RNA sequence: AACGUGUCGCGAUGGAUGACUUGGCUUCCUAUUUCGUUGAAGAACGCAGCAAAGUGCGAUAAGUGGUAUCAAUUGCAGAAAUUGCCCAAUCUUUGAACGCAAACGGCGCAUGGGAGAAGCUCGAGCCAUCCCCGUGCAUGCCACAUUUCUCAGUGUCGAA
RNA sequence: UGCAGAUCUUGGUUGGCGUAGCAAAGAUCUAACGGAAUAUUUUUAAAUGCAACGUUGGAUACUGGAGCGGGGAAGGAUUUCGUGCCAACGGCACUCGUACACGAGUUGUUCGGUCACUGAGCACAACGUUACACCGUUUUGUUAGGAAAGUGAAGGUGCUCUGAAAAGGGGCAACAGAGAACCUGGGAUGAUAUUCCAAAAAGAAUUGCAUGUGGGAC
RNA sequence: AACCCUUCAUGUGAGUAUUGAGCCAAAGAAGGUGUCAGCCCAUUACAGCCACGGAGCCUACGCGCCUCCUCAAGAGAGUAGCACUGUUUGGGAAUGCAGUGUCAAGCCGGCAGGUAUUUGUCUGCCAAGGUUAAAUAUAGAGUAGGAAGACCGAUAGCGAACAAGUAGCGUGAGCGAAAGUUUGAAAAGUACUUUGGAAAGAGAGUGACAUAGAACCUGAAA
RNA sequence: AGACCUGAGUGUGGCAGGACCACCCGCUAAACUUAAGCAUAUUACUCAGCGGAGGAAAAGAAAACAACCGUGAUUCUCUCAGUCAGCGGCGAGCGAAGAGGGAUUCAACUCGUUGCCGAAUCGGGUCUUAUAUGACCUCGAACUGUGGCA
């Protein structure tokens, strides 16, 4: 039930990035997935293991 | 109070008795220095007791109680096991109406229960 | 591992940094359950949910209690949330109350009083 | 005193080489066409069924 | 060709699921509900079909509410 | 095709989580009557329509 | 000869019979016994470590709180509570469904909050456009205007 | 409360019978590889392991643009993709599969809808009728014996009063009518793209709001 | 212990069964436990004991204090009646009711008294406004519980002893099954060897019994 | 310019709407069938349809029976009675009431009207531990009549 503005304010507070694009798209099963693109001075893989990936 | 004379209404009650009921009705009887000990007959088994099988294939054993397995209305009995194919040893189940109780596990609420079931004057 | 009797002395402010500090494991225990973490880890979903659960109803009890004390006062009684009201039944909130139920009118209080119920007996 | 009759069955009638006993309507169950009312019928009603008076 | 051939110029639908009801029985050219008459206020229930009103009465479903006020009713509505 | 509304989208997507067996470690309860969903569906056997 | 026929012993195919029964049917009795705009009955979607159906529950989601009992649950994990009863709570989208609509998870008005990376002021404060949330807003009828609200009539009278 | 028959009911079994057949849309061949499906013998080579399956190269031939080509609507709803796999199923066969199992995939300021039009039409409100609304009227400019406008021209005050004019309530109905600001390239996929590409954006644009500065006017 | 004889190996599950001794009973009651149980378990009682108990009901209309309160006329009007029409009743020259027309009396009143009319007596009541417990129904209802039965016993009994108003069928209103998981006291649910691609076969093992091997008691007929 | 009458707009506090429906109350309302045919009759003032409640509902306190040596609100039961009551192509068929023995029962009250009074009444606000059957105020409603006595 979200839309791309909450996602994008969201995502900042969680993890402190700034974005340049969200996509989002609602798959088969009836979840929601977004594609969150980071501005240049953040660092995407820096960023997915601080979370653990 | 389960027995009655609808024979149909009191197994229903017996094969659907909650946890709490299934506690009491899997009780055992007191060795003879307990019952001099303590002037009570009977009392529900719990884990860490010692019992003695009086009935079944296992006649005259001892072992302490492992677990009270009240779904399948039975116990576990350390030393009561047997062999699988593969080489390991499973506990078999034994029905608490067949042992008896030698020696008791005691704390503060299983010593107020047994002097609210004492039989005693005055 | 909060506990209910711990929670029943905080104020409001600290109790909402406690709830917020309880989610974000939740969310850190959910990114780690992508990663095939163990079983043993998995085990902390169940506590955490738990205490945010006690939390919550802590605080819905004492802003409960606040607004009935705050509307207790009269000629408010009209302005009381219906929500904060006595919920019996359809039927019984349109009864007649005890107040209007017996109601008397002169005659019949000075008939009753004229001839009053007796106990008599036979023989 | 309902027992055995809660169908909606009716006779097939005669030219369609099959006797003439009502039989279920519908299709799709393994009941549909299977004989229906009749004390000698599977899941029919008793003959003289007994009352309590 | 009013059989098997016939059967291949059936195209598009007459109804569809119902808002209130949700089976498949809203009309929708119509726009209204064969099964339980929506949006009128009441629903269908016809004494020519008894089998029907006992799938559709109450305790066929979930009861939500009925339960616990059944309980209050029990307990003369004890409170603190 | 490519239309449909989100109402009847969602009631596709519950139908397709459904359509699973039954898990290897229920059968080993105690007590167990299931052997195999007697629920599977297949999209040339039986339509749901929608 | 072979095919074919018959009898006995054994074996296939099939699921009758008997013994079992937490199911049905029928009659009788006792209650602090009878839903809903304070949003019911029904309908949809979700929730467990592994969980399809069924059961329970509602973003506090196989449960929170109170109380009695007193050590389990159990397929494997996992930990070192469970069960019965019930006061306090939570209670998604709908539905009489009621801001307006509807094969649209759509569109408003008033009011109160929230986030805010442009801009401004001196790393913080104020934050435009955009975005999110709570509450009120159907129709009809009754009572009141208790500081006695605003009106309309070539209806009946009536002063300057 | 006793069964041999009711074109009796429900299950099971049965000769016919390895029978009738599995004959429209022209058609396959060869070598190598794969596969448990071979080149399988004790009691020289042929006369004692047949028949059949997929991929690649080569040959032959068909569809013949009103196509066994490439895209959409209605309808279907995971049949899409990769890997594994042959019990049952594809009336012959399978090592193949739209079968089975386990995991993956659908990205929009500009595309379609909607925000935001009217049509053949529908029927909330209002009124009337009916023992009973679950009935009738409701676009020939248009509801209702019918008081349904809550908008605000000029003017005054200050940096917010008074009032001119406007008859005919509220909605829905077109994914082929009206309307609508974006185009190519890609080494960007196993599967999506006018939807993804980031500093030499591969790039080049068009349009809706808010702002701040430079300039013309109040 | 299977054509006959001889020799060598294998085979009896669990004592609620049998016998002999006792004991309890204000309790002998009918459920469970590896076979038939008063004394193995749970039960079986007040001739009882504890916790919680906001409102409500009951008790010299329970019991104190303060406030308050108390101790000549008339009688139902578009009503009743009558006519026509219709319906209903056992109600028959008209039992009740409805539509329209007409429409009272009360200084010798009105209604009823089961054959029509006019007149005179007698008897009983006093319409056209309203409230009211108990004794009665529950002929496909609910919420909690109890008592049961000369009833049925898996093609029976509810359609449903089971993930049943489910699977499935129909555009729709609607229609609607089959199916006891009844192996064993206990999974102890067949390790390991060997042939086979696998499925399985031949051995071995658990169990008193495997011709009790997994939708596995018994296992008929065609 | 101001009253009264009639009628609107808004605001404050409330109620109705749907479900259940076995039994109960009001309306509407068949045909198959029987008559060995069939039209009046019967099935039946029943099934189907519409509306409305409860824990029960409805009824209930004489404009009642009777014709006696008189009973005394309602409801229900046995019986009266398949009736030498009665209705009916007087065919098929249909069909009650008073009385008598019982269940229950401290069961009965009231408005208007007539006579004597005439806001003593209602709503709102404040006070008394109190939205008192109390007290005080109220150019609010009410004299086109609310209340009290017989
Ligand atoms: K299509
Ligand atoms: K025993
Ligand atoms: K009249
Ligand atoms: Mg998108
Ligand atoms: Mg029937
Ligand atoms: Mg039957
Ligand atoms: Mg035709
Ligand atoms: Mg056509
Ligand atoms: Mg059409
Ligand atoms: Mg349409
Ligand atoms: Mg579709
Ligand atoms: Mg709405
Ligand atoms: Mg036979
Ligand atoms: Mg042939
Ligand atoms: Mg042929
Ligand atoms: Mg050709
Ligand atoms: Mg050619
Ligand atoms: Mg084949
Ligand atoms: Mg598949
Ligand atoms: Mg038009
Ligand atoms: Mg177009
Ligand atoms: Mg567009
Ligand atoms: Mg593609
Ligand atoms: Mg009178
Ligand atoms: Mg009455
Ligand atoms: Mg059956
Ligand atoms: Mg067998
Ligand atoms: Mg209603
Ligand atoms: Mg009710
Ligand atoms: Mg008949
Ligand atoms: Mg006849
Ligand atoms: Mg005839
Ligand atoms: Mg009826
Ligand atoms: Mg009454
Ligand atoms: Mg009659
Ligand atoms: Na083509
Ligand atoms: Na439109
Ligand atoms: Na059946
Ligand atoms: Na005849
Ligand atoms: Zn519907």
């Amino acid at each position: 039930r979200a839309n791309k503005t909450e996602i994008k304010k969201a995502i900042r507070k969680l993890y402190q990035v700034k974005t340049v694009k969200v996509n989002t798209l609602i798959r088969p099963d009836g979840l929601k997935k977004a594609y969150i693109r980071l501005s240049a001075s953040y660092d995407a893989l820096d960023t997915a293991n601080k979370m653990g990936l | 109070g389960i027995k009655c004379r609808n024979r149909r209404k009191a197994r229903r009650a017996h094969f659907q008795a909650p946890s709490h009921v299934r506690r009491i009705l899997m009780s055992a009887p007191l060795s003879k220095e307990l019952r001099a000990k303590y002037n009570v007959r009977s009392m529900p088994v719990r884990k860490d007791d010692e019992v003695r099988v009086k009935r079944g294939k296992f006649k005259g054993r001892e072992g302490r109680v492992t677990a009270c397995y009240r779904l399948k209305w039975v116990i576990h009995i350390d030393k009561v096991s047997c062999e699988k194919a593969n080489g390991t040893t499973v506990p078999v189940g034994v029905h608490t109406s067949n042992v008896e109780i030698t020696k008791l596990k005691l704390n503060t609420r299983r010593k107020a229960i047994l002097e609210r079931k004492d039989r005693s004057t005055k | 591992i909060v506990k209910i009797r711990d929670l029943k002395e905080k104020g409001k402010d600290d109790l909402l940094k406690q709830l917020s500090e309880f989610k974000k494991e939740l969310s850190q225990l959910r990114v780690s359950q992508q990663m095939n973490v163990g079983a043993a880890r998995l085990g902390r979903i169940r506590t955490i949910r738990k205490g945010i659960a006690r939390i919550m109803t802590v605080l819905n009890k004492n802003e409960r209690e606040n607004l009935r004390k705050f509307y207790s006062d009269k000629k408010l009684r009209s302005a009381k949330p219906k929500t904060l009201r006595a919920k019996l039944t359809h039927r019984r909130r349109l009864a007649l109350k005890a107040n209007e139920k017996n109601r008397k009118t002169r005659r019949q209080l000075r008939m009753a009083h004229k001839f009053p119920r007796r106990i008599y007996a036979v023989k | 005193r309902l027992s055995g009759m809660k169908h909606s069955a009716e006779s097939w009638g005669t030219g369609r080489a099959v006797a003439r006993i009502p039989r279920i309507h519908g299709g799709g169950t393994s009941m549909s066409g299977a004989g229906a009312f009749g004390n000698m019928c599977r899941g029919g009603r008793m003959f003289a069924p007994t009352k309590i008076f | 060709t009013k059989g098997t051939t016939s059967m291949g110029q059936r195209h598009g639908r007459t109804h569809i699921l119902c808002r209130r009801c949700g089976r498949n029985a809203y009309h929708v050219q119509w726009e209204r509900c064969a099964a339980c008459a929506y949006p009128r206020a009441q629903r269908r229930r016809y004494n020519w079909s008894v089998k029907a009103i006992k799938r559709r009465r109450t305790g066929t479903g979930r009861c939500r509410y009925l339960k616990v006020v059944h309980r209050r009713i029990r307990n003369h509505f004890k409170t603190d | 095709g490519r239309f449909k509304p989100l109402a009847i989208k969602k009631k596709y997507a519950k139908k397709l989580k459904q359509n699973r067996p039954v898990p290897y470690w229920i059968r080993l309860r105690t007590g167990n009557r299931i052997k195999w969903n007697e629920k599977r569906r297949h999209w040339r056997r039986t339509k749901l329509h929608y």
